[PDB]
DNA sequence: TTACCGTGGGAAAGA
DNA sequence: AATCTTTCCCACGGT
C-alpha cells in the first residue's frame, strides 16, 4: 500500500 | 568413493558463519533481433554480480592452500545460452561485476525466448559452474500501434523494475543509463540502475511516503521512480509519450517495452527530466506551433523504458572444494504446509540428490521433479529436548544440502506454532 | 582523410 | 485487398 524513498533534488539548466 | 556428506558438525559451523557465495546476473527482460551480419547489442547490458563474503572467504581459502593471487581470481563468460554463437569474457579484476556490452541474438537462431549463459571457474580452472538468467524475449521491432493489455509481455505493471537510456542521434557510443552513485542521480555511460516504477494516485502529494497502486503503467499517468538499490527517488513524475523530438500531452495507452517516453516534473513549468552529458537536470519545454496537446522537448529529454529482472544464485562448499559444478544451483520460491507433518517446496533446479535440512537436522526428502519437493518436518523435539508439543514459537532455517556437501541457503524459515 | 560500424527510419516481403 | 509483423535496406554521424 506505502512506500517510503528519500527524494533527490533536480537541478535546473 | 564418493565425496563426503555434510556432517552435522559442518552444518552447525555454517549456520554460525555464514559465508555465502553468492551469483546475480541483471538484465532486459527483451532483446530486439539483429538480422544479417548486423549487431543490436543488449540494451541495457546484462551485469554479472559476486556478492557476499564467501568470495573474500573463498579467495583466503585457495591461498592458504598454496594457491597464488591469480589463480584464486574468478573468471567468467557470458554467452546467448544453447547456441552456437561464441561467449565473451567478461573482465571482473579488480570489482566483484562486470557489464557485458556487445552482446546480441542472430537472427539465426529460432527461438523466441532465451536464457543468457555465465560459465565461471577459478584461475586454476578448479570449475564453478553455469548460471542462467532468467527468460528473454526476443521481437523483430518494437511494433507502432498502440499496445493491449492482452499482451501483458510486452507492458509494465506498476512495481517492477525498469532500466532508462538516452541515445544522441543513433550513436552507439552516446548511450547513457539513469543511474545513482553516491547519493545523486546521474546518466552513466558504462553503469545502469533498476528502478521500480510505482504507480501513484493523481491526488498524491510530493513525500518520502507515498501510496502506490497496483496495474500497468499508462502515459499521463503519476508515478515514482526509485532505484532498487540505494531507495533514492526523483520527485513525482508524469511519464509521457514520445513522438518524433515531441512530447503528446493527451496519449493515455499502455507503456510499451523499448518505447521512449518523457518524465514531466509533476507541478513544474513544463520541466523535463533531462541529461547534459553525464548531469541529470530539468530543462524546460517549448509549446508546439498551433498544437497545444504536444512539447518540443530537448534531445536529452528522452528515454528508452525497458523492464529489468534478476536472477541469483547461492551456494556454499560445506565440506570443502568438491569435483563437481556447483550448478544448476537450487532456488525455492515458496514453502507450503500439508498423517505425518510434510514441507512442500516449490522452486526451480530440484534433483535427487539434495535433502532439506531444518536447522542441523537432515530430514526425510522425497524429490518429485525438478520444481517440487517434499518432506518430513522434523518433531519439535530435535530442538527442544523436553518438548512433547509446541509450547512457543519455534523458528528455524531451511537450507537445501547436495550429497557432496554443497549447502544452498534460502532466505525462508520454517516456524513451529503452538497449538491453539 | 579513408574504412568501418550500431542504430533508427523506412521499404519490401510475409501472414 | 488491406493491415500488421517480420525482414531487408541504407545513411547519419560516430570510432
Amino acid at each position: 500500500k506505502k512506500a517510503t524513498a528519500t527524494t533527490w533534488m533536480v537541478p535546473t539548466a | 568413493s564418493p565425496p563426503k556428506r555434510l556432517t552435522r558438525e559442518a552444518m552447525r559451523n555454517y549456520l554460525k558463519e555464514r559465508g555465502d557465495q553468492t551469483v546475480l546476473i541483471l538484465h532486459a527482460k527483451v532483446a530486439q533481433k539483429s538480422y544479417g551480419n548486423e549487431k543490436r547489442f543488449f540494451c541495457p547490458p546484462p551485469c554479472v554480480y559476486l556478492m557476499g563474503s564467501g568470495w573474500k572467504k573463498k579467495k583466503e581459502q585457495m591461498e592458504r592452500d598454496g594457491c597464488s593471487e591469480q589463480e584464486s581470481q574468478p573468471c567468467a563468460f557470458i554467452g546467448i545460452g544453447n547456441s552456437d554463437q561464441e561467449m565473451q569474457q567478461l573482465n571482473l579484476e579488480g570489482k566483484n561485476y562486470c557489464t557485458a556490452k556487445t552482446l546480441y541474438i542472430s537472427d539465426s537462431d529460432k527461438r523466441k525466448h532465451f536464457m543468457l549463459s555465465v560459465k565461471m571457474f577459478y584461475g586454476n580452472s578448479d570449475d564453478i559452474g553455469v548460471f542462467l538468467s532468467k527468460r528473454i524475449k526476443v521481437i523483430s521491432k518494437p511494433s507502432k500501434k498502440k499496445q493491449s493489455l492482452k499482451n501483458a509481455d510486452l507492458c509494465i505493471a506498476s512495481g517492477t523494475k525498469v532500466a532508462l537510456f538516452n541515445r544522441l542521434r543513433s550513436q552507439t557510443v552516446s548511450t547513457r543509463y539513469l543511474h545513482v552513485e553516491g547519493g545523486n542521480f546521474h546518466a552513466s555511460s558504462q553503469q545502469w540502475g533498476a528502478f521500480y516504477i510505482h504507480l501513484l494516485d493523481d491526488d498524491e502529494s510530493e513525500g518520502e511516503e507515498f501510496t502506490v497502486r497496483d496495474g500497468y503503467i499508462h502515459y499521463g499517468q503519476t508515478v515514482k521512480l526509485v532505484c532498487s538499490v540505494t531507495g533514492m527517488a526523483l520527485p513525482r513524475l508524469i511519464i509521457r509519450k514520445v513522438d518524433k523530438q515531441t512530447a503528446l500531452l493527451d496519449a493515455d495507452d499502455p507503456v510499451s517495452q523499448l518505447h521512449k517516453c518523457a518524465f514531466y516534473l509533476k507541478d513544474t513549468e513544463r520541466m523535463y527530466l533531462c541529461l547534459s552529458q553525464e548531469r541529470i537536470i530539468q530543462f524546460q519545454a517549448t509549446p508546439c506551433p498551433k498544437e497545444q496537446n504536444k512539447e518540443m522537448i530537448n534531445d536529452g529529454a528522452s528515454w528508452t523504458i525497458i523492464s529489468t529482472d534478476k536472477a541469483e544464485y547461492t551456494f556454499y562448499e560445506g565440506m570443502g572444494p568438491v569435483l563437481a559444478p556447483v550448478t544448476p544451483v537450487p532456488v525455492v520460491e515458496s514453502l507450503q504446509l500439508n498423517d505425518v507433518a510434510m514441507l512442500e517446496l516449490t522452486g526451480q533446479n530440484f534433483t535427487p540428490n539434495l535433502r532439506v535440512w531444518f536447522g542441523d537436522v537432515e530430514a526425510e526428502t522425497m524429490y518429485r521433479c525438478g520444481e517440487s519437493m517434499l518432506c518430513v518436518v522434523p518433531d519439535i523435539s530435535a530442538f527442544r529436548e523436553g518438548w512433547r508439543w509446541v509450547r512457543q514459537p519455534v523458528q528455524v532455517p531451511v537450507t537445501l544440502v547436495r550429497n557432496d556437501g554443497v549447502i544452498y541457503s534460502t532466505s525462508l524459515t520454517f516456524t513451529y506454532t503452538p497449538e491453539p
